[PDB]
This record gives structure tokens, sequence and C-alpha cells, in this order.
RNA sequence: GCGCAAGACGGACCAGAGCGAAAGCAUUUGCCAAGAAUGUUUUCAUUAAUCAAGAACGAAAGUCGGAGGUUCGAAGACGAUCAGAUACCGUCGUAGUUCCGACCAUAAACGAUGCCGACCGGCGAUGCGGCGGCGUUAUUCCCAUGACCCGCCGGGCAGCUUC
């Protein structure tokens, strides 16, 4: 029987989405249908910055981030708990989860 | 045995004379032995420098290619040989919301310079806009690349490559190119991103002493 | 041994370091990149293959690394932060992180920090499949 | 690190966004023919809907000749795992993957939902065209014109809610 009303995509009133490849698997995932996440991330942890300060030449010195997009097919985004399962009605929650509190 | 390294001189490396700070760093080079030359062997070495190393009053983020032609004792002098920015400032820039808008030309320099350059924009969003997208239409993009394509070429085709290069430093050519688009659809972050340097003049000694003062 | 620099004066050099999943380069060259100075990897510490990416080996391999340097004159250090790039992974391998500390405690001081991983505008087909590595 | 060359590929911007009869379609510029929607106090005046026969196109794979062969890679040769592996993992690698010209006419070719027409509840958005209206902005002005703001109408992709 029929889950999501969406066939678990976002395509409408197209034919056909250019196919990517997972970051994990190299799987062919169809892009609308594929979970992605763009990370903005610092290149240095909190663990070094105390090191990396106190070293640099420059003072008032920013370091700079990183930025990656990627994308999961459905397999890895379960695995790697990007994607958790859920209720029936919670299904129909299709608001961003609470991290940005 | 012996230290590789022992067999090896240092040079001194000078920027032109349009950046405040000339010495920009050391090189190393073996010396000579038979027909195995030392200058013959730094020639058309590139430096990638950052601004704030060579204009210590200007921006981080932009970077400038410099490539050596010259060892005048102990000193190798060095020329412009391209540009271009930081992976860091572009990945900051590229946003999702909003349109992305890239031209580039080519232009030779009065003085035998032939220069390909890239410049990129970004639609903006306005200060009382309810909508979350601030895309722009394909024949708003057109004549934006069409403003994009005829500045560049003016402010290359008329002068030389030393005041050129006086014309990236504070990137008034992204400016220019701001002020002329906001009656098509305003932009947001207008810059020369890249400036690739792809023919020469037959090379002369007397028009690099010149280049540094 | 080294340039005739006053005391008070930086000398500077490259640090690239190449950090993927296998494996992870430490290597110390020229302002231009045309002279190397030195070169350490992880297998060239550890002798079993599985800790090659480890971060421990990444820090006896800045640290081999840093006191060569610190024969030369070599003062400071521009860095330039890799990963495989291409159609593989765009993330930073494990030693990536433990290889900027070793070489900072070891008294080097640190310029301006950027990332050099090849991204491809559109690049060739990648290895596994249409399904991927089952594994 | 500096160059040279070869073929493939158009990332990030890229969206429950757009176009096409469907397969399908994404770097710049130029040429060529085509198309929907909207606008209309233009024109013809029933010229229409669905369709046996008969036709055009039709992913991928596959077949014939020419060209080229980067990457990936059925078959095959190996190295591992295993009680056994003719598999899943790894190293190579043929046909193929690319282009030109002919065949092939098949897909979970799916919205698993033929096409044309009328009636039957609300609400907020979005893409295109048109109409109206305070006020910001293109620096200080003339009007049009663009970018926002608040509505209305038509045709589209959808969404939420309802005894
Ligand atoms: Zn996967």
């Amino acid at each position: 029987t029929k889950k999501r009303r969406n066939n678990g995509r976002a395509k409408k009133g197209r034919g056909h989405v250019q196919p990517i490849r997972c970051t994990n698997c190299a799987r062919c995932v169809p892009k609308d249908k594929a979970i992605k996440k763009f990370v903005i991330r610092n290149i240095v942890e909190a663990a070094a910055v105390r090191d990396i300060s106190e070293a640099s030449v420059f003072d008032a010195y920013v370091l700079p981030k990183l930025y990656v997009k990627l994308h999961y097919c459905v397999s890895c985004a379960i695995h790697s708990k990007v994607v958790r399962n859920r209720s029936r009605e919670a299904r129909k929650d299709r608001t961003p989860p609470p991290r940005f509190r | 045995v012996v230290d590789p390294f022992s067999k090896k001189d240092w040079y001194d490396v000078k920027a032109p004379a349009m950046f405040n700070i000339r010495n920009i760093g050391k090189t190393l080079v073996t010396r000579t032995q038979g027909t195995k030359i030392a200058s013959d062997g730094l020639k058309g070495r590139v430096f990638e420098v950052s601004l704030a190393d060579l204009q210590n009053d200007e921006v981080a983020f932009r970077k400038f290619k410099l490539i050596t032609e010259d060892v005048q004792g102990k000193n190798c002098l060095t020329n412009f040989h391209g540009m271009d920015l930081t992976r860091d400032k572009m990945c900051s820039m590229v946003k999702k919301w909003q349109t992305m808008i890239e031209a580039h030309v080519d232009v030779k320099t009065t003085d035998g310079y032939l220069l390909r350059l890239f410049c990129v924009g970004f639609t903006k969003k306005r200060n009382n806009q309810i909508r979350k997208t601030s895309y722009a239409q394909h024949q708003q993009v057109r004549q934006i690349r069409k403003k994009m394509m005829e500045i560049m070429t003016r402010e290359v085709q008329t002068n030389d490559l030393k005041e050129v290069v006086n014309k990236l430093i504070p990137d008034s050519i992204g400016k220019d190119i701001e002020k002329a688009c906001q009656s098509i659809y305003p932009l947001h972050d207008v810059f020369v991103r890249k400036v690739k340097m792809l023919k020469k003049p037959k090379f002369e000694l007397g028009k690099l002493m010149e280049l540094h003062g | 041994l080294g340039p005739q620099v006053a005391e008070g004066e930086n000398v500077f050099g490259v640090c690239h370091i190449f950090a993927s999943f296998n494996d992870t380069f430490v290597h110390v060259t020229d302002l231009s990149g045309k002279e190397t100075i030195c070169r350490v990897t992880g297998g060239m510490k550890v002798k079993a293959d599985r800790d090659e990416s480890s971060p421990y080996a990444a820090m006896l391999a800045a640290q081999d690394v840093a006191q060569r340097c610190k024969e030369l004159g070599i003062t400071a250090l521009h860095i330039k932060l890799r990963a495989t790039g291409g159609n593989r992974t765009k993330t930073p391998g494990p030693g990536a992180q433990s290889a900027l500390r070793a070489l900072a405690r070891s008294g080097m001081k640190i310029g301006r920090i950027e990332d050099v991983t090849p991204i491809p505008s559109d690049s060739t087909r990648r290895k596994g499949g249409r399904r991927g590595r089952r594994l």
C-alpha cells in the first residue's frame, strides 16, 4: 500500500531528474530523492584553537571555515542516524528539527 | 654523507612597485656546476601572495600571482601573473535562494598583455522584502552579463598592465559593475573573482626596471 | 645554516597537509612550492597499515618535520589543507587535526590557512556502480 | 611545481521551481524555425470531441558499418572472506560507455489513475501575463522603466484544512 503522497521525492510536473552519487556508497540517487546536508565547519576544532592562536603571527586573525554539501541515499541516512523513522502522523511533519534553538 | 641543502643559495623575492610591501619572502636554489645555471633554475617560479601581505591595509581574501623574470645579484624580480579570490570567500558568497551571474572576457592591453577576466555577482534581497527568493529572470541576467562584459573590456583595453593592476588592488571594476546594474536588478557581492594571463610580449629588460621603481 | 636573517624576522615556508582516509602527508616547501624542504608521511612512522591514517601517526610526522624545519631557519608556515577530492571525498582525514597541533606545539609560527582540495566543475564517472559499495 | 595533449563531463547556485505529446531538457555567444499563457470593441463562421485502418517520435540495454578511445566497466584473469563463493570486498581488464549513419520498439515507459465538457467548501503561498494602489530604492530632479510593498483577474506546478 502507498506510504507517502509524494512517493518519497520532490518530483512534481516533470518526467526525469538527473542522478547524483551518494557521498558514502557512490550510489546513483535521483537529486530530488537524496538526503542533502550543508555543513559549514571549522578547519581546527576547539581542541586545537588554543594551540593555534598562540602560534599565529597575525593579531586578531580569524580562522577559516569549510563548506561541504553532502548527498546521501535513503540507506546511508538511516544507517548513519542522519534520518530516523517516526510514527505515521509524525511522518507528515516536515519542519526542520529544532537545532537552531 | 652530505646534506643536499649545503649546495643551496638563498635569494630574496621582490614584488613590483604597485605594492607598498616589497619583500615577500625567500627562495633557495642549488648552485651552478657546469651547464646547470641557478639563474636559469629560478626563472619562472610563481608566488601566490595574499593582498594583505602586499598592501598591509587591504583585504586578505584577494591573492596575486607573481612570476620571476630576472635575478639581479641575490634578488629575484617578479611581475604580475594572475589573480584570484579565496575558496573560503567564494564558498561563503554562494548561497541558495538568490541568483548567480558570471562572465568572462579576453582583452589585450595596450602594452601587449592578453588577459582573461572572470566576474561574478549575486542578487540582493531588499530591506522590506517578505518573499523568500530573489531570483532574476533570464533576460535580466543577459543584460547584467552584457554590462559586466563591457566594463571589463574598456578598463583593460584602454590602459597598460601597471595601472590595470592598480585597479585590481581596491577592486574598482566590481564597484563600477555594481553601480551600473542596480537599475536592472540590484546586485550584492560583485567581484572580479579571477584574472588569468594568456600571452606575454617579448621580454624586455628595460621595462622591468620601470615596474620596480 | 639557513638564510642570514636578523633574529627578529620570520622566514616563511608552506606546509601542504594531504590527509586522506588511508595516509597523511606533511610536506614543507618554500614559498613557491618548487623546492621542497621536508616530507614525512604516516607510513614512514608506523609499521601497521591500519594506523597510517591514525591521528597519532600524523603527530609523529609533524614533529619530525618541525624539527627539520627548525634547522634551516624556517620559523613560520602557511598551511594548505588537502582532501582526496575529485570524484572522491571532500572531507579531510582523521590525521588532519593532529598535524596542526604537533607542528604548533613544536614551536612553529602559523601564517594563513587555506583549503586546496580539488573540486571538479564536473568530472568523470566515479568508481563503484549505480548500486554503490554493498559493504 | 611549471607546461603540453586527450576524451568524457557541465558541480556548488538547483527549489515539492520552469519547459515538452511523452521519452526527456542545465557553461557563454550567434543564427534558424517552433510554442504555450496573457492582451484584444481584429478576422473566418461550426470549421468540433474520441478514434478500426494507417502513421511520427520513443530511457537503458542490444545488432551492423566508420571515428575515437579519458573515466567507469558485463565477460574473463587474479587476491581475500567462507564449511563451501562460481557472490557481496579489492587489483586489473574485453565488449560497451562517446560521436557519425542505419536497425531494434521494449521499462515499476507510474500519478500503478485514458481524453473532452459542466456543477460542487475554505486558506495561505508560488511561476507567467495583465490591471490598480500609499510608500522605500536605481542617491539626490522630468516621466516612463526596473528591484521591493498591498491587492484583483486568467491560465499553470503543487500545499494545508473540512462531517
Ligand atoms: Zn549511500
